[PDB]
């Protein structure tokens, strides 16, 4: 299907919310890993064991 | 307050580095303007 100048096509419904949540979850992992590493160094006082 | 901080200097250095990264991000992501709203 070929597009026409002046008209656009956008998927909506559950897909937009799915993509938003996916991006959020993708960028949310580093914070979790960093908090875990910080609280682990707080307990073992060494980067090796952490 | 000074002696208890130099002891565990590794955590202090890590915190300083994290603060540097966060501050650089906030700086490059700060809005701009000419004069504050005096109206």
């Amino acid at each position: 299907v070929q597009l026409k100048p002046g008209t656009s096509v956008a998927f909506s419904g559950q897909f937009e919310l799915l993509e938003r949540a996916n991006h959020k979850l993708k960028l949310m992992v580093p914070m979790t890993l960093m908090i875990i590493f910080v609280l682990l160094y707080l307990a073992f006082r060494r980067v090796g064991e952490a | 307050i000074i002696r208890r901080s130099v002891a565990n200097r590794f955590l202090v250095l890590m915190g300083a580095l994290f603060l540097s990264i966060w501050g650089t991000w906030t700086i490059i992501n700060t809005p701009v303007d000419a004069l504050p709203d005096l109206s």
